[PDB]
């Protein structure tokens, strides 16, 4: 009798609470990506770190630009990082632990597309 | 047995409108087909 | 100038105007609604 | 009947699939301890500083696994002829590192 | 078992809670914890003094001489940055020449 | 036992008739919930100022070094008016001249090139130099937002410029 409660309150975990929450988080995630596409182009600058967004089919993501030892490039020529738009792409979803400070850089970077856009 | 049955149906049913509402928001392919 | 009473000599904070609007209006009890839905839901099935 | 049970397994199974396909970030970076942040200057609490002779030496430092000497201003060896009366006139009678002139 | 409902109940009350209350998309949630570290981060620069600093400059090998300087610590390179005569100089605490350089400065200061 | 799976199908109807309502383009399921969202958004407001203005805080110390000119009035261009402003001396946030208990003052322009726009700011800044507003949280509690996230203002502008 406890077991059928369990279940009957799960089912209204997944469909009346989780479902709507995905739908919110991808409306409010792809609303900022497209802010951000017709703002900002390309990569910007976060914590002297190229970071750029791309939407997918779990949300908004961001991928670091490093060289081609795994680096990441400063700020410092920004410029001819958007005209090299094929430079190795690293995603912030895998914990690299070989980069200092990755989760750092890669929340920090959430917040500036949250605030900018 | 019967509970289990109509649990399916339920589930079964809430999954479809769930998917059909979440059809452009979690199908990514299919918003960047249609621009 | 037709609506020249309209505005405001003095400056307007608005955010407070916004912030008392909240305060007093009406309060949707989703907390009460959900412990009582529960309630409801946990009696009907595991008491009786 | 354990069929009760399984599927209320099954539900809490669904529920992890939908949190770790969509929220996995949020939840990772909520629910779950993480490391501090590393400092440079923690590492260079240690740091202190002595005389060799009349040269201002450095000491504490881990990786410098042979001792090296200090330098000044314009990148040259510090060579003063009273550095043990500046210690002792500046730092006192005991060794002083980096750390109590940080919480100073 | 009685404690496997517990359990399966808690975690139902605790994931409604988080997706009720909590910021579920990662915008928020990443702001809320930059705010957290950025805490954390701010401490550890304040931490560093910024104010007027008396201490013994070596401007040669054999010449020393008393002086005010200012001080600024800067996460985003994990380096210092020095005001001395109206001077800017940085300093990298990865560098060995620089922070070879600054430590007499550091460690001399009254 | 028939009554608790008699309750059990009825709740999980009820459960799949309130997902119908959500998922489907119901007006009222749509007011209630923008009413919540409103709500939760202007109680957030404070908090996004907050974070908001540490971050910028933090900015304005890394920015400010070897250039003591920053901390002294200047009469900048925006284009279309002139304000003069500084860095506070404390908290290292953008902080203008006010015009009486409203915002920074303005002086509009009328064309590029406006002498008279410039000298009035020198006119500003050498008398009516005592009142001033500052951005962050000094503006969010006198006129109620923090002039981060408005688009345009000389916070955010001045801050992303320089």
């Amino acid at each position: 009798m406890i077991t059928l409660f369990l279940i009957l309150c799960y089912f209204i975990l997944i469909f009346n609470i989780i479902v709507p929450a995905i739908s919110e988080k991808m409306r409010r995630e792809r609303a900022a990506y497209v802010n951000y596409k017709r703002l900002n182009k390309n990569f910007i600058c976060v914590d002297d770190r190229l970071f750029s967004y791309n939407f997918t089919t779990s949300g908004i993501k961001a991928k670091v630009a490093v060289d081609n030892k795994n680096v990441p490039i400063p700020c410092s020529k920004i410029n001819e990082v958007n005209n090299n738009k094929d430079v190795d792409t690293l995603y912030c979803d895998k914990d690299r632990d070989d980069i200092p400070g990755f989760a750092r850089s890669c929340y920090r970077a959430y917040s500036d597309l949250f605030f900018t856009t | 047995m019967l509970v289990v049955i109509m649990f399916f149906i339920a589930f079964a049913f809430c999954s479809w409108l769930s998917y059909s509402y979440l059809r452009p928001y979690i199908s990514t392919k299919e918003l960047n087909k249609s621009r | 100038l037709s609506n020249s009473d309209r505005f405001s000599t003095v400056p307007v904070n608005r955010a407070k105007v916004v912030q008392h609007n909240i305060k007093h209006s009406f309060d949707l009890k989703l907390h009460l609604i959900s412990l009582l839905s529960l309630l409801v839901i946990w009696i009907l099935i595991v008491a009786i | 009947v354990y069929k009760h049970r399984l599927i209320v397994l099954f539900e809490v199974f669904v529920v992890f699939i939908l949190i770790y396909v969509f929220f996995r970030s949020e939840l990772n970076m909520f629910f779950m301890p993480k490391r501090k942040i590393p400092d440079p200057i923690d590492r260079l609490r240690r740091a202190n500083l002595a005389c060799e002779d009349d040269k201002l030496m450095i000491y504490g430092l881990p990786w410098m696994t042979t001792q090296t000497s200090a330098l000044s201003i314009n990148s040259k060896p510090i060579v003063y002829k009273d550095c043990a009366k500046l210690l002792r006139s500046i730092n006192g009678s005991q060794p002083v590192s980096l750390n109590d002139v940080l919480r100073r | 078992a009685s404690l496997l409902y517990l359990i399966l109940f808690l975690l139902f009350v605790c994931i409604s809670y988080y997706f009720t209350y909590y910021p579920t998309n990662k915008l928020q949630a990443a702001v809320m914890e930059t705010d957290r570290e950025n805490a954390i981060i701010r401490q550890r620069n304040d931490e560093i003094p910024t104010r007027t600093l008396d201490t013994a400059i070596f401007t040669d090998a054999s010449t020393v001489a008393s002086a005010q300087i200012h001080l600024y610590y800067n996460s985003n390179i994990g380096k210092i940055i020095m005001s001395l005569n109206g001077k800017k100089h940085t300093f990298n605490l990865y560098d060995d020449n620089d922070i070879r350089t600054l430590l007499p400065i550091l460690l001399l200061s009254k | 036992k028939t009554s608790t799976l008699i309750f059990f199908v009825i709740i999980l109807a009820i459960s799949a008739l309130l997902l119908w309502f959500q998922t489907s383009d119901n007006p009222v399921f749509n007011e209630l919930t923008r009413y919540m969202r409103i709500k939760n958004t202007v109680n957030d407001w404070k908090s996004l100022t907050d974070s908001k203005t540490k971050l910028e805080s933090d900015r304005g110390r890394l920015l400010a070094a070897g250039k003591d000119d920053i901390f002294e009035f200047k009469c900048v261009d925006f284009g279309a008016y002139f304000i003069a402003m500084r860095l506070d001396k404390k908290t290292y946030l953008p902080q203008a001249i006010r015009r009486g208990t409203g915002d920074a003052w303005m002086v509009k322009k009328a064309a590029k090139v406006d002498p008279s726009a410039q000298q009035f700011c020198q006119y500003l800044i050498k008398h009516k130099s005592n009142n001033v507003i500052t951005c962050g949280n000094e503006m969010l509690n006198e006129l109620g937002y923090s002039g981060y996230f408005m688009s345009p203002h000389w916070c955010s502008d001045f801050s992303n410029m320089e």
